[PDB]
C-alpha cells in the first residue's frame, strides 16, 4: 500500500540532458565535485551506459 | 548624582516585583482553592463542568480549573 | 502524466526548499485558546450633546476588557448631495483619552482624516466613508445614523485590550468634543444652515468577558502594554506666492519612540481640503462649467489625488541640524512612501515619512526617538502659486514647481506624530512610564 | 543621515531594542515536505440542464483535495445589464458527502451573501468577472464562468481534504442547477426563447505528497477543525406604509458558531437584498420615462444604499436574554463588517459576529448554541412609506422608513457558521458532531 | 450579556478552547535590533536620455539596502489618454549584477506582468500614480515618477541585501531607457516635436545596523533565498479569421519555479496585451466616426474584456507529458490568480502557479526545471474573424472566437519566477545554483 | 491598597538637556561637584552606545 | 588595538613610490569591520585589497 | 513587403585523439582570454 516512486515510474533521463554528449564516442567522467560555492551546477554526469 | 530616575525607577521595580509576587501567590491560591472547594470534574451534560461531588451534584461553569 | 511527474522531480535544488523538511502547508492545527465571549454596550454620556458642545463618558465595568468603541452620530443633511464631506467625522472634533487621571492620548478630527488618508484603503476606506458621510446621493433633509470607530490603540487590537478588571481602582474617559459647524449638515462654508437639526449621540463600547482562569490572572497580576500615542502640533504654513517659493523650518517639539510623522497643508474652512482648488472636474464646485468658484470646494470631491494642486515641492527631517535624509519632492512623501511602507493610496496634500520598516502596524519596527534628540526639524519648500485655477489648461499643463493660485488658501499646518510608550497597570491603578 | 538616528539613544528604547530578541533583515524560511497540484476534470452525473440536479465522485487522482471549481457555460438571453452573476445564480446549490454522511452544504444565495460579506477588492471584482459579464457584453454573447466552491477544505491548504486516509469513503458532490437564471434562460418571469442550456464541468485541485508525508496520512489518525454552514429560510414579517412590522424569529442552530448572517430578499431577483426604486442603479429604467420600481436592474442589483434596506434594527436574545443590545440594521451591514472583516457590505446583508475575527480560519471566539435551549433573533422593520418611484421621497427621507417597494422583500436567509471536527481514521470519516 | 454566551460550554468546545494555550487579549512584542534607514542619493554612471543605457553602483553608504526607486521626470508629448505607465515603460530594463555575476533582470513588460498580476486595489492604483498621468493632465505637463524596483531585496528588509557583509564585492543597477515612450517622445511611430528628455535619478533606501548586527552581518556568511526572473520573447504562433493557430512552445527554463507567466502582446504599444475594437475604452475614438482600431486609447490600454484577449486555451507538460488538463486562457486570466494570488488580472495576461502561494516569500511548491528535459507550454489561439468596428459582433460573439485585430498580437512573452540561493561568505558573493 | 505608592512614581522623567548633536559619543565625564557656585543640573546622558 | 600607528619598512632598499586603490568604497563614516580577504572560490575573486584604518575596537 | 531573416548558428569542433580527449576532460585549465567592456555615452555636441 502507499505507492511512492514507482506509481509514475523512475525518470531514467533525470537532468543529465542538459549538457547531453552529443558525439558518439563516450565523454569522460568527472567527479562531480563542488569546486565552488556558487554556480553549483545541478546536471548529472550523463555517462552511456553502454560504449559503442 | 541626583539621577531622579535611577531613584524613583528603583522604587518603582521594587514595589512592582513585590506586588508580582503577591499576585502570583494570588492567583496560586485561587487555582488551589478550586481544586479543593470542587474536586472533580463533570459528565456528558455537565461537559465542561467543576463539580463538588462525585456525581454532577450541582456543578458549575464559573470556577474553571485545569 | 499528471502532477506526479513534477513531484518526482527533485534534486539537489530543491534541498533548500524540501529537504529535511520541517513544516507543510496541509495539516492546519489551531491554537487552543481561552473562553471570552464580547459584547456591545452603550455608555452614558455625560455633558451635553450638540454642535460645539463638549462631552464626555465614562466606561462602564459591566465586562473584565474593552476594545473597539464606536461613537453614533445622527445628521441630517443641511443640503444637497456634493455639499458634506465626511461630516461625523468633522463632528468629532476630537476625543481624549484619559486612565485613572492621566491623559493617554488625543485624536482630532483632522487627524481622523489624516490617518484615514495614510492607512486604511480599498473597501476598508470606502466602508468607512460609508459610515460618515453620504454616499448614495442623499439629498437635503436625508437623517442618517453614522458611526465613527475610534483608533486609539486598544480600539485596533484585542492585544491591547484596556484591563479594566486590572483597574479597580481608576476610570477610563473618554473626552470629547463636538464641532461648531459641520459641512452641509449645520453650516454652508461660512454660512449656517436655518432649520439644521442638533446631532443624537451615542458611544458604544465592546466589553470583552473572560472566563474564571484569565480573569482572576487579570485581576491579580500587574500588567503592562505597549502603546501607541499621538502627538500633535499645530502651525502656520508659510504661505507660497506667485511670486516665491515659500520655505519653513518647524521645530517639532515632539518626544518617545516614533514610529513616523504625517502631516497635511489645509484650508481650515473646509474640513478634509488639503489642496487647491481649480475649475477641473471636482477640484471645485461647480468645476468644469461657468458657474465654477475656486474659492469653495465640491465639498463630496474634497480629497484627490492630483498632486498639482497640492503646495509642498519639497521636504527633509533635520535632526540637531544634520539632515536625515537629502530632501525629497512631496510627491515623494505622498505616494512613495506610503507605497513602501502602508500599500494603500495617499491623496494629494497629505505627507507621510516613516522611520519603521511597516508603520500600519502594531509590532515595532524601527523608531526615532525624539526624546532624545534636542532639535528635530521639518523643513518644508513650497510650490510657486502662480496658475490661474480657473484655467484648465493651466491647471492641468504646468510643471513640477508650481501650483494654484488658490493653493495659497492652505494656510494651516498639521503636523503628526506617532508613537510607542508603555501602559503600566497594578493593584487596580495605572498610568505610563515614560512623560515625555 | 540615519545614523543621527540610531546614536539618539535612551531609556525608552529600552521597551523596543533592548536585550533585542528579533530582526527584520534576515528572513527564515521553512523547508516544507514536497508536493505538487494538478487540476483534473470529474465525470458528472445526471443531465445538465437548468433546475437539475447533477453529482459527481471525487477521483483518487492524488492524496489531499483543495480547491474546487465548477465550470458553466451560459449565454446572454439578453443585453448587457439583463443579467446578475449568473453563474452564482445558476448553481443553486452543493452538497458536500462524505462516506455517506453530509457533511456540509452551500446555497446560491450564500455564495452571494458570503461574498457581500467576506469577499472584497479586486477579489470581489474577479470573483465577478468570473460569474457575470461585466464589459458590456450583447446578447448571444457566450462565456465559461468558474464558481470556485466555500466548503471548508476549498478555502485553505490547512484543510486540504485526506482522501488518502479515506481510503474506503468516497467523497461525493451534489449540485442543483437553477431552475432559471436571469437574464439568460428567463427575464423577470418570461421565459426567453431560444436560450440555451448550459454547458458543465467540475474541476478539482489534487495535491500529491512526497513519502514520508503521504505515509503520515494514509496511516494516522486526523482531526481537521473545519467549518460548517447551517442555514434555514424563514417567512419575512414584511413592512407595511402605516405600520413597522417586528419578527422573533427562533434559530434552529446548533454547534459553535463564529458569526450569524443574514439577508432579506425578493425570492424572485436573485441577489435583491433592497427596496427598488426610481434612483440611478436602483430600477430598471431608472431615470427615465420608463422607470419601474418592480423591475431591478439586474446588473445593478446590489447597492450601499442603505435607504432601501428593510431591517430598521436587530438583537439576538439567548434563552430570552438579551446578547447584546439592540443595534440599528445599518450597524450589522457595516459596523460589524468593518470591525470583523475589513471589507465593505452591500444594503440588505447582515453580519452578527460572536467571534473575534471571524474571517479567518482559526477560532476565536463561538457561539455554541447546542447549549442555548431558546435562541432567538429578533427583528424590527422600517416602514415602507415611500414612493418608490419619487428620487425626492427615496433619496430625502429619514431613518427608520424606507421605499414601499422594501414590501416586496418577502423571504428572509439565516446562515451561521460553525466549527465541528472532521475525523478521519483506518480509512474512514466523519463528523464527531451531529 | 455576553456571559450568557461565555457559559454555553459543550464537548464541541474542546477542540476550540479546552486545555488553551493562547489568548487574544494579551500581545508580547518582540524586541528587535536597533536600526535607522535612510534614502540615499547614488550616482548614475552615463548619460539618461531616451535610448541609452546606464548604471549605478550603489555606494556602501549603510549596511543593508531593501527599497530602490527610480525616479524620472517626463513631460506630456500630448493629452490626457496618450500615455499609459510611461514611466515603467521608459525603464526598459533592469540589470541587477553582484560581483560581475548576474543575479537578475527584469524589463518593462515585466515590470506590467508583475503588477498585472501581483499589485492590487489601491497598490495598484497608487502605483498608476507614480508611473502615469491620472488626473487628466495635459500636454506639456510636467511629472516626477518612481518606478520602484522589484529585486528580492525590494521586496523585503527580510532579503536586504547585506552590503556590509560584501566588502570585496561591488553591487550595481544596469538601467536601459527605452528608445521612445508612447505620450511623451512618441506618438505611435511618430515622433513628438520638442519633447523633452527625462531626468534620472536612483534612490537606495538604507538601513543602518546597530553595532551587533552590523558586525554578525560583516564577518558571518549567509544564505539569502531569493528570486530570479527567467524570460525568453518570442513570436505568437498568428491565428486567423480562418483558423485556430496553435503552437509547442519549448520552455527552456530551469531551478524551482513558483510560477509561470505571461502575456500576448503587440510590441508596437506597451502594456497592449488585447485587440482593439469599437467598444469604450478599447480603441482611439472608439464610441464615435473617428473610431480606429488601429491605434489604443494609450490611457485605457487595458481592459479585462477577455472578448479582446487571444488565446482560447493552454496547458503545460513536463517532460513531454501534460501536466494538468487543457484549460481555458480565462482560468489561467481569472482563476489562477483568484486561487493563488487573491487580485484581478487584466485580459491577456495569464498566470500558471506551482506553488499555493506566489506573491508570497515563503517557497510554497516549485516545479525545478532543472530536473525536467522537454518542458514545453502549449498553446492554442481564438479565431480572428470579429469585425472589431462593430460592437455587435465585438460584444455578442462566442467564447472560441476574437477580434480580426488579435492578430496584432503577434509578441509572446514567457516569463518565469524561480528560487535561488545568494551566498554571501567572507565580503563576497554569488548565486548557489547556474 | 498599595496601588497609591508606585502610581506616584511610575513615571520615568527622561531628560535631555545638554546633548552632543554630533555622531560620535562623548566621552563620560563624569559630573562631580568641584565647585560651589554655578553648579550643574544637566544629568548627562548614561544611555550612549560608542557604534563608532 | 592595531591601526594607523604601524610605520613599515619598504618592500626594497631604494626610493619609493606607492599608489592607492580603493575601489569598492564604504561611504558610511562608521568604519566596517574587516574581513578576511580569502578566497572561498575560484572563480569569481575580485581585486579589492582589504582596507587598513578602519577598525573601532 | 520585406522578408524576415532566415538564420542559423554553426560551430566548429576539434575532435581530439584519446590522450587529449582524457586530458582536458580530467585537468584544470586557464585560458587567458579577452573581454569586451561597453558603455554608451552622449556625445557633447559641437556647433559652428
Amino acid at each position: 500500500f502507499l505507492t511512492a516512486t514507482q506509481w509514475i515510474g523512475v525518470n531514467t533521463q533525470g537532468s543529465s540532458l542538459k549538457n547531453a554528449n552529443y558525439d558518439l564516442r563516450a565523454d569522460p567522467i568527472i567527479p562531480k565535485a563542488d569546486v565552488g560555492p556558487w554556480m553549483m551546477s545541478s546536471v548529472d554526469p550523463n555517462i552511456y551506459q553502454k560504449p559503442l | 548624582w541626583f539621577s531622579r530616575d535611577l531613584n524613583y525607577g528603583k522604587a518603582n521595580s521594587k514595589i512592582w516585583n513585590a506586588t508580582v509576587a503577591k499576585g502570583l501567590k494570588g492567583i496560586a491560591n485561587e487555582n488551589a482553592e478550586i481544586r479543593k472547594m470542587y474536586p472533580y470534574l463533570g459528565y456528558g451534560d455537565f461537559t465542561g463542568a467543576i463539580c463538588k461531588g462525585p456525581n454532577n451534584q450541582g456543578c458549575t461553569y464559573y470556577a474553571n480549573y485545569t | 502524466a499528471g502532477g506526479l511527474s513534477q513531484l518526482v522531480a527533485y534534486g539537489a535544488q530543491d534541498v533548500y526548499l524540501t529537504g529535511n523538511p520541517q513544516i507543510t502547508f496541509f495539516k492546519t492545527v489551531y491554537r487552543r485558546y481561552t473562553n471570552f465571549a464580547i459584547e456591545s454596550i452603550q455608555q452614558t454620556i455625560n455633558g451635553s450633546v450638540g454642535f460645539g458642545n463638549k462631552v464626555s463618558t465614562q466606561i462602564s465595568r459591566n465586562g473584565d476588557l474593552i476594545t473597539d468603541i464606536v461613537v453614533e452620530f445622527v445628521l441630517t443633511k443641511g443640503g444637497n448631495g456634493g455639499t458634506t464631506y465626511y461630516p461625523a467625522e468633522e463632528l468629532l472634533q476630537d476625543v481624549e483619552l484619559e486612565i485613572g487621571g492621566q491623559r493617554i492620548d488625543k485624536h482630532y478630527n483632522d487627524w481622523f482624516r489624516t490617518y484615514d488618508a495614510l492607512f486604511r484603503m480599498n473597501d476598508d476606506r470606502y466602508n468607512y466613508r460609508r459610515m460618515t458621510d453620504w454616499v448614495n446621493n442623499e439629498l437635503v433633509g436625508a437623517q442618517k445614523r453614522f458611526y465613527v470607530p475610534l483608533i486609539f490603540f486598544f480600539n485596533q487590537t484585542p492585544g491591547l485590550a484596556l484591563p479594566l478588571i486590572a483597574l479597580q481602582y481608576h476610570e477610563v474617559k473618554l473626552y470629547f468634543t463636538l464641532a461648531s459647524q459641520v459641512q452641509g449638515v449645520n453650516y454652508n462654508g461660512s454660512s449656517a444652515i436655518a432649520g439644521a437639526a442638533q446631532p443624537t449621540m451615542s458611544v458604544w463600547v465592546d466589553y470583552i468577558f473572560l472566563d474564571t482562569q484569565e480573569r482572576t490572572r487579570f485581576a491579580q497580576l500587574p500588567h503592562e502594554y505597549l502603546i501607541e500615542q499621538l502627538q500633535f502640533t499645530g502651525s502656520e504654513t508659510a504661505t507660497p506666492s506667485a511670486t516665491t517659493q515659500a520655505s519653513q523650518n518647524i521645530r517639532l517639539n515632539f518626544n518617545h519612540p516614533t514610529k513616523y510623522l504625517a502631516w497635511n497643508f489645509n484650508n481650515p474652512t473646509n474640513y478634509g481640503q488639503y489642496t487647491a482648488l481649480a475649475n477641473i472636474p471636482g477640484a471645485c464646485s461647480g468645476a468644469g462649467t461657468a458657474a465654477a468658484t475656486v474659492t469653495t470646494p465640491d465639498y463630496g470631491n474634497t480629497g484627490t489625488y492630483n498632486e498639482q494642486l497640492a503646495v509642498l515641492d519639497s521636504a527633509k527631517i533635520q535632526l540637531n541640524g544634520q539632515d536625515r535624509f537629502a530632501t525629497r519632492k512631496g510627491s515623494y512623501f505622498n505616494k512613495v512612501q506610503p507605497y513602501q511602507s502602508i500599500g494603500g493610496v495617499t491623496p494629494a496634500g497629505v505627507y507621510l515619512y516613516s522611520f519603521a520598516l511597516k508603520p500600519a502596524g502594531r509590532q515595532p519596527s524601527g523608531t526615532c526617538n525624539f526624546s532624545r534628540i534636542d532639535n528635530a526639524t521639518l523643513s518644508l519648500t513650497y510650490k510657486t502659486c502662480s496658475i490661474d485655477a480657473t484655467s484648465p489648461a493651466a491647471v492641468l499643463g504646468n510643471t513640477e514647481t508650481v501650483t494654484a493660485n488658490t493653493a495659497t488658501l492652505l494656510t494651516a499646518l498639521n503636523i503628526y506624530a506617532k508613537n510607542y510608550n508603555v501602559l503600566r497597570i497594578m493593584s487596580g491603578m495605572g498610568g505610563l512610564a515614560y512623560a515625555n
